[PDB]
RNA sequence: UGGGAGAGGGUGGUGGAAUUCCCGGAGUAGCGGUGAAAUGCGCAGAUACCGGGAGGAACGCCGAUGGCGAAGGCAGCCACCUGGUCCACCCGUGACGCUGAGGCGCGAAAGCGUGGGGAGCAAACCGGAUUAGAUACCCGGGUAGUCCACGCCCUAAACG
RNA sequence: CCGAGGGUAGGGCCCGUGACUGGGGCGAAGUCGUAACAAGGUAGCUGUACCGGAAGGUGCGGCUGGAU
RNA sequence: GCGGGGUGGAGCAGCCUGGUAGCUCGUCGGGCUCAUAACCCGAAGGUCGUCGGUUCAAAUCCGGCCCCCGCAACCA
RNA sequence: UGGUUCGUGGAGCCAUGGGGGAAUCUGGGCGGACCACCGCCUAAGGCUAAGUACUCCGGGUGACCGAUAGCGCACCAGUAC
RNA sequence: GAGCUAGCCCUGGCCAGGGUGAAGCUGGGGUGAGACCCAGUGGAGGCCCGAACCGGUGGGGGAUGCAAACCCCUCGGAUGA
RNA sequence: GAAUGCCGGCAUGAGUAACGAUAAAGAGGGUGAGAAUCCCUCUCGCCGUAAGCCCAAGGGUUCCUACGCAAUGGUCGUCAGCGUAGGGUUAGGCGGGACCUAAGGUGAAGCCGAAAGGCGUAGCCGAAGGGCAGCCGGUUAAUAUUCCGGCCCUUCCCGCAGGUGCGAUGGGGGGACGCUCUAGGCUAGGGGGACCGGAGCCAUGGACGAGCCCGGCCAGAAGCGCAGGGUGGGAGGUAGGCAAAUCCGCCUCCCAACAAGCUCUGCGUGGUGGGGAAGCCCGGGUGACAACCCCCCGAAGCCAGGGAGCCAAGAAAAGCCUCUAAGCACAACCUGCGGGAACCCGUACCGCAAACCGACACAGGUGGGCGGGUGCAAGAGCACUCAGGCGCGCGGGAGAACCCUCGCCAAGGAACUCUGCAAGUUGGCCCCGUAACUUCGGGAGAAGGGGUGCUCCCUGGGGUGAUGAGCCCCGGGGAGCCGCAGUGAACAGGCUCUGGCGACUGUUUACCAAAAACACAGCUCUCUGCGAACUCGUAAGAGGAGGUAUAGGGAGCGACGCUUGCCCGGUGCCGGAAGGUCAAGGGGAGGGGUGCAAGCCCCGAACCGAAGCCCCGGUGAACGGCGGCCGUAACUAUAACGGUCCUAAGGUAGCGAAAUUCCUUGUCGGGUAAGUUCCGACCUGCACGAAAAGCGUAACGACCGGAGCGCUGUCUCGGCGAGGGACCCGGUGAAAUUGAACUGGCCGUGAAGAUGCGGCCUACCCGUGGCAGGACGAAAAGACCCCGUGGAGCUUUACUGCAGCC
RNA sequence: CGAUGUCGGCUCGUCGCAUCCUGGGGCUGAAGAAGGUCCCAAGGGUUGGGCUGUUCGCCCAUUAAAGCGGCACGCGAGCUG
């Protein structure tokens, strides 16, 4: 679930943190994890390029399988099932019968101790991978390859899934996280189920130090500034907008649509997401 | 207070340098520009 | 001990009809709605018809004046887990019973919190008509809500 | 030592009272509408939510103390 | 100090572009009703804030006076 | 678009980023939109002294300065600071 | 020019001593089982007091200063953004 | 002769201010031409979580001696961080390099850019991070983990022996890790001893004493001992760790498992080598054959890669171990001996400071370690004091005003004042005891009160010992003594009530604003399907992100509670394969030029021709906006109701003389003797109002209002005292300012405020301490205001462009 | 305008008189007492508080009275802010 605290302190009063029941093993495998380079959200002009960014906590970057096609019809264990800082969700541990070992995102339900496995041969079982076009219409799915052996691009966040809606030639139908309805090629690949540490969203960080835990410098606000630093600076005491609510860079920001509409990639989006 | 100078034998080194200098098409004009004038010194002296 | 009837309760699945919406055909001068109309939608190609997709809710005929539950309440179908009840055989125990101030659980609808869902319906609301007025009754729209999960609320013409 | 009591300091209950404010009860022939009683001219009542000058209306479910 | 306004009883057209004062309500008369409101049929009432000028002619165009609501009054 | 005196002008000429795209002397460019006649010239390869510029350097000469002048420095000055 | 100053990156380091007593764990009550209450244990926190250290609130002094921002008295944070 | 001219020189202010922390001096004796200031001694005072000691930056000879005193030194100077000369820095083991990586930098390959250049994988560079071999003592005027002595260790080369499938920039293990809490055992360090060693000492009434005073250790290989760290063992298979593999990884099996074993550290002991006080004899000699033991306290340090809990999930690479590959097995490596070999750089001295950063021998700034003892609950606080260092580089007097810093004050007790500003009060610990309200944490240290020393007696539990004595840490009960007073000194909250604003801890205008501002968890809107959107860049390339809609960007609002209404006509935005316009282009009715012509050249209407705009729609937690005039109730007053005009629609809930109310100190009530402030009400709200959020909210606040109690020199109202200045004397000696000056008052006059002109009055010459009315005193070419066809920053539906996007 | 610091307070005064009080008077619708009103007179005096930055003013308690004005709305090389 969400574990609470007693309002000892004024911001304990709220803050929420993760359970964690489903953790087993608390360090990383160090033959998976390398450093992580900590941007500031620097470029390597050494220019911001990415505002209030920094300070966080240090990590190691968990090497994470998104391939999956690499061992195919070679069954794997769960070991265990991690922490990771780089994703809100959670890895699984596995140890192939092969002797290797590698990372996946642990999907929900998913044990320790049970066996997964990748391929077109897989049982559609929770944890398994296979390209989108053996996986029965109807089913949960995440961890999506946008093209063929490119990548697993799509649905790794907690508690994220996507849903097969139909098929069409060399490409099937799948509704996404957002609720775009998309094109993806048949042999993409995809694993059963969805993304686990579902009740994420949940969490409430409590107080300004959590957030700078997580890398989160203070955001502040146009209407705080000055006519030099952005179309919200200025005035006489607190002032309304004045212009259509804008960027610091000018461009508008209350429904202005910006995707390119020229992409190659319209031609395979049914229908543009939701709510 | 503290002041705007803390000596720092690497600092100066590095940025006035000879090497620093001679990288830069700005530096090695610096370089031409006080061999013209005939400075004693090119550059700051720091005891590396 | 053996036997029966049942929308009693919970969990998970699954079925077709209908409305809406989206796509493709074909097709044209209106459709919708009323007491009559107007708003509304439709040559930017609507209504009516055929094909395909998505999604939500409710279960037609059976269905009864019927059945179950202590009450609230419970209705497609399938399985699991589970309560109460009636009958028969007269086998076991031997008054172990009845009621019940407190407590405790349950408790339609609405409403509330956090998160999902949202087809139809629809407080609020907007528009059109009626009307002296019409903050209504009727009409075209429409948000919460209705639906799922969890936790609250604990009311009723909770009635026989 | 105890000790009537006096003193200081903070609590509890009752009483009277207060600019103002909330509805309540009454008050021969006030202003507005007409909600209910006949199918009361939209059956009524209802718990609840929301709304409106006001009675009231509407939604959701319920009861007949309603249909004739 | 700058601006709009003044017209049957009430609220508003007409002025800009001179000649022709209108719309809703109210008032009155007659209907319907047992009666009243609603409703139906007809009717009256302004002489245009006043004073002067322009004009053949002024609600209308120009100029004073009175009123009536607006907007401003900043640098110290 | 640039260059020429030429600022779109009647705007040729020389150059060229883009598109199209020939011919070999009966070929081709030019003579200020364009046409015809009359001429001038021979693109899309390269090189080429002298006359011209300048003064770190050496010298010659000043109706040039004469230590606040003359170079920033007559002197251990691009120094001390 | 980032040897001041502002943000980020990498690698090191500092924070006397007291105080409060969360979750959890154990035991006891509890109930069909629970929730739950009790005591002990425990040692949480941009928690409390307060040095170092980081500040700079109120006042006074200083004002050709000790100082082109200082001094004294007081006052803020002090396991954390 | 003037330019607040430029350069230089010398004046004035003036023998004036000042001579840099108020920690403080006095005397004797040396030196010497000369001494408050240099040397020596005694006395006195100051620092001692430093003002003492080590280290790193930085400084660069300042270090040590000798000789000096012109200048530097805020005075003097015989002295010096000054001048001159000479001398001084010694390493295989300490630091850095010949080792390794980090951010970052650079960069074969590769990419991009008019040129210069930008980027970039591997590699390479890059350290206060990892790795690595020295500890104690003596010595010089000055160096010492470096020289010397004792004990100890590392690498390289060669050789001998034993041993092994040897061999790597390749594989694998290890290296390798957070915050908070913390166990066991030690050590650093400390306290005590009736014990051991010690020169001495008996004073002034007492003490020859179990009296005083002093000291009672340091380093140390192998071995051993204690305490910890790390590590399972053996087979079979194996398709993975870009080749191989007996290594690791995976599966199976046997065995055993907080043991043990194996190995690695720390502490102890340890052959040995050192060290060794007070006192008084001139740094030394002596003590001294010094003693060198026992008990207690006990680390934040060691064992250390220990343990536990938590979430924000906590470097790399080499050294080292292992696996094999070319290769090679006369080699090669492993082990133990042994000889040999072991380079470059730093090393002085300052180092919280007179040697560094601040123009200064500057009350400022500067990272790391050590930092003794007693007492106060603790402590790095505070007072004293040890080692050690200092009395701050002008003095001597006097005892005015006045200023600073400080102490006390009769009666009053905020009457002071914008304000209790400032200064009192309060103050630690222990015990009792504590309200509204609350989000059940809090509010709370609420408030309020009691105790606090010393002596004797009895007693209770813990650590170390042993289960005891002793030492040591917590306590409890009774009887007494003293003073004005027992946290007897120093350090150490005044409290309450009620409003506004912001939830809160935080942050901010370096150097006049710390706030109510920014931030903040949280809420909503919006964009983005990943070669994302967006940001930086001409580009390449990056960031985003080694992320993927529970995510990333943008925007408003700003815990939480109850809420967030009505207007889409204008602007934005979103949607709309129609229609209207629409640029290049296409198309070429038809005209034009020239030509004898074939021809070359030019204009050119229809018609087809995008985005954009028009147009049709949707949209408010998008830009924004949310009426007027008349009448009307069985008293008056008011208007639930009505009429009408306009609008896109006419402000809902909740609030309101408000951080908003002009009229205004609105009116009423409260508090006060008295209240333009305050709190509570009313509502004709000049000009609140619902995420530029509305109405509340416990807790919090060096924010801003109002009040009360306490207590005070704030005040009535001032008085006295202290020191540092002011003042006098010796030493040193500035400054701004300054047309020149032989520089009075009144009433006038004057460019309208006269020392300077007129009349009058007054006045001997010259200083010193004082006060500030004037010299329209000083300072700054008014910062307000205007002027200038002066400048800059900012804005927009001003103009014209440009990037960017379509 | 190459600078004449600007409200109020505090401190320190001084001047005017168109007199607030005290002294002296005339007229009174002056019985007395207490006033009204005018003349003379500037010697001296002219309170402490609540509210506001306030000057002013209102209020409280007194008073013989609680005067009004000038001095750069007297006075910041005197202070406050
Ligand atoms: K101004
Ligand atoms: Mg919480
Ligand atoms: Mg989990
Ligand atoms: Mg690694
Ligand atoms: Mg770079
Ligand atoms: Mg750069
Ligand atoms: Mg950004
Ligand atoms: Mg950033
Ligand atoms: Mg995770
Ligand atoms: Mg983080
Ligand atoms: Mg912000
Ligand atoms: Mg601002
Ligand atoms: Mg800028
Ligand atoms: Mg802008
Ligand atoms: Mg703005
Ligand atoms: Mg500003
Ligand atoms: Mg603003
Ligand atoms: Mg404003
Ligand atoms: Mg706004
Ligand atoms: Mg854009
Ligand atoms: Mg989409
Ligand atoms: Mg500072
Ligand atoms: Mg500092
Ligand atoms: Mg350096
Ligand atoms: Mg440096
Ligand atoms: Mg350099
Ligand atoms: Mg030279
Ligand atoms: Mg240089
Ligand atoms: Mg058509
Ligand atoms: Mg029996
Ligand atoms: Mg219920
Ligand atoms: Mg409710
Ligand atoms: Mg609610
Ligand atoms: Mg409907
Ligand atoms: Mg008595
Ligand atoms: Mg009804
Ligand atoms: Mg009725
Ligand atoms: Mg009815
Ligand atoms: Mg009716
Ligand atoms: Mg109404
Ligand atoms: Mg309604
Ligand atoms: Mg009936
Ligand atoms: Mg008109
Ligand atoms: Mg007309
Ligand atoms: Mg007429
Ligand atoms: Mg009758
Ligand atoms: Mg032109
Ligand atoms: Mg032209
Ligand atoms: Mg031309
Ligand atoms: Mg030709
Ligand atoms: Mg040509
Ligand atoms: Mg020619
Ligand atoms: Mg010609
Ligand atoms: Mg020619
Ligand atoms: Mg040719
Ligand atoms: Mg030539
Ligand atoms: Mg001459
Ligand atoms: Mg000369
Ligand atoms: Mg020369
Ligand atoms: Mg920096
Ligand atoms: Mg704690
Ligand atoms: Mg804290
Ligand atoms: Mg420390
Ligand atoms: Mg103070
Ligand atoms: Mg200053
Ligand atoms: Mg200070
Ligand atoms: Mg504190
Ligand atoms: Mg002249
Ligand atoms: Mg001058
Ligand atoms: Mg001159
Ligand atoms: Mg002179
Ligand atoms: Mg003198
Ligand atoms: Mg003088
Ligand atoms: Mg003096
Ligand atoms: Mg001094
Ligand atoms: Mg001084
Ligand atoms: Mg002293
Ligand atoms: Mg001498
Ligand atoms: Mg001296
Ligand atoms: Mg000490
Ligand atoms: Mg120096
Ligand atoms: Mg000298
Ligand atoms: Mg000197
Ligand atoms: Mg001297
Ligand atoms: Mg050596
Ligand atoms: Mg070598
Ligand atoms: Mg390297
Ligand atoms: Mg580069
Ligand atoms: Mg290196
Ligand atoms: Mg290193
Ligand atoms: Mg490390
Ligand atoms: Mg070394
Ligand atoms: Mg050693
Ligand atoms: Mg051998
Ligand atoms: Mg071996
Ligand atoms: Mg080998
Ligand atoms: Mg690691
Ligand atoms: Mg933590
Ligand atoms: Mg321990
Ligand atoms: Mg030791
Ligand atoms: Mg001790
Ligand atoms: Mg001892
Ligand atoms: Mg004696
Ligand atoms: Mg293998
Ligand atoms: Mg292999
Ligand atoms: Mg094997
Ligand atoms: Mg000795
Ligand atoms: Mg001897
Ligand atoms: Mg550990
Ligand atoms: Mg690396
Ligand atoms: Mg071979
Ligand atoms: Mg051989
Ligand atoms: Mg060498
Ligand atoms: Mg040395
Ligand atoms: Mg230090
Ligand atoms: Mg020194
Ligand atoms: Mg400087
Ligand atoms: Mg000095
Ligand atoms: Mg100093
Ligand atoms: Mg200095
Ligand atoms: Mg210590
Ligand atoms: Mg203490
Ligand atoms: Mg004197
Ligand atoms: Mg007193
Ligand atoms: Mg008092
Ligand atoms: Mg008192
Ligand atoms: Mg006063
Ligand atoms: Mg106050
Ligand atoms: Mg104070
Ligand atoms: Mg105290
Ligand atoms: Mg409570
Ligand atoms: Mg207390
Ligand atoms: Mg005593
Ligand atoms: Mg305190
Ligand atoms: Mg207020
Ligand atoms: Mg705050
Ligand atoms: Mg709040
Ligand atoms: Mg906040
Ligand atoms: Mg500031
Ligand atoms: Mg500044
Ligand atoms: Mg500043
Ligand atoms: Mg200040
Ligand atoms: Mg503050
Ligand atoms: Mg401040
Ligand atoms: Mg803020
Ligand atoms: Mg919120
Ligand atoms: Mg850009
Ligand atoms: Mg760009
Ligand atoms: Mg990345
Ligand atoms: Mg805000
Ligand atoms: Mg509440
Ligand atoms: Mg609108
Ligand atoms: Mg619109
Ligand atoms: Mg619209
Ligand atoms: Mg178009
Ligand atoms: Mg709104
Ligand atoms: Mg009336
Ligand atoms: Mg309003
Ligand atoms: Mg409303
Ligand atoms: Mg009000
Ligand atoms: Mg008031
Ligand atoms: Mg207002
Ligand atoms: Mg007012
Ligand atoms: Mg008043
Ligand atoms: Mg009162
Ligand atoms: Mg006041
Ligand atoms: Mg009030
Ligand atoms: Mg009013
Ligand atoms: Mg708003
Ligand atoms: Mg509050
Ligand atoms: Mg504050
Ligand atoms: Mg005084
Ligand atoms: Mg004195
Ligand atoms: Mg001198
Ligand atoms: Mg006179
Ligand atoms: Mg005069
Ligand atoms: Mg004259
Ligand atoms: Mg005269
Ligand atoms: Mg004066
Ligand atoms: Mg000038
Ligand atoms: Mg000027
Ligand atoms: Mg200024
Ligand atoms: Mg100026
Ligand atoms: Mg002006
Ligand atoms: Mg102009
Ligand atoms: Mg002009
Ligand atoms: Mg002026
Ligand atoms: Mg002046
Ligand atoms: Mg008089
Ligand atoms: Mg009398
Ligand atoms: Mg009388
Ligand atoms: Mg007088
Ligand atoms: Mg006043
Ligand atoms: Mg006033
Ligand atoms: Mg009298
Ligand atoms: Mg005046
Ligand atoms: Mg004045
Ligand atoms: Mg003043
Ligand atoms: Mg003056």
């Amino acid at each position: 679930a969400v574990k609470k605290f007693k309002p000892y302190t004024p911001s304990r009063r709220f803050m929420t943190v993760a359970d964690f029941s489903e953790i087993t093993k608390t360090e990383p495998e160090k033959s998976l994890v390398k450093p992580l380079k900590k941007t500031g959200g620097r470029n390597n002009q050494g220019r911001i390029t990415v505002r209030f960014r920094g300070g966080g906590h240090k990590r190691l970057y968990r090497i994470i399988d998104f391939k999956r096609w690499d061992k195919v019809g070679i069954p794997a264990k769960v070991a265990a099932i991690e922490y990771d800082p780089n994703r809100s969700a959670r890895i699984a541990l596995l140890h192939y019968v092969d002797g290797e070992k590698r990372y996946i995102i642990a999907p929900d339900g998913l044990q320790v101790g049970q066996q997964v496995v990748a391929g077109p041969d897989a049982p559609i079982q929770v944890g398994n991978a296979l390209p989108l076009r053996f996986i029965p219409v109807g089913t949960v799915v995440h961890a999506v390859e946008l093209e063929p052996k490119k990548g697993a691009k799509l649905a790794r966040a907690a508690g994220t899934s996507a849903q097969i809606q139909g098929r069409e030639g060399d490409y099937v139908i799948l509704r996404l996280p957002s609720g775009e309805l998309r094109k993806v090629h048949g042999e993409c690949y995809a694993t059963v189920g969805a993304v686990g540490n579902a009740d994420h969203k949940n969490i409430v960080l409590g107080k300004a130090g959590r957030s700078r835990w997580l890398g989160r410098r203070p955001h502040v606000r146009g209407a705080a500034m000055n006519p030099v630093d952005h179309p919200h600076g200025g005035g006489e005491g607190r002032a309304p907008r004045g212009r259509p609510p804008a960027s610091p860079w000018g461009w508008q920001t209350k429904g202005l649509k910006t995707r390119k509409r020229r992409k190659p990639s319209s031609r395979f989006i049914i229908a543009r997401r939701k709510k | 207070m503290k002041r705007t100078w803390q000596p720092n034998r690497r600092k100066r080194a590095k940025t006035h340098g000879f090497r620093a200098r001679m990288r830069t098409p700005g530096g090695r004009k610096v370089l031409k520009r006080r061999r013209q004038k005939g400075r004693w010194r090119l550059t700051p002296a720091v005891r590396k």
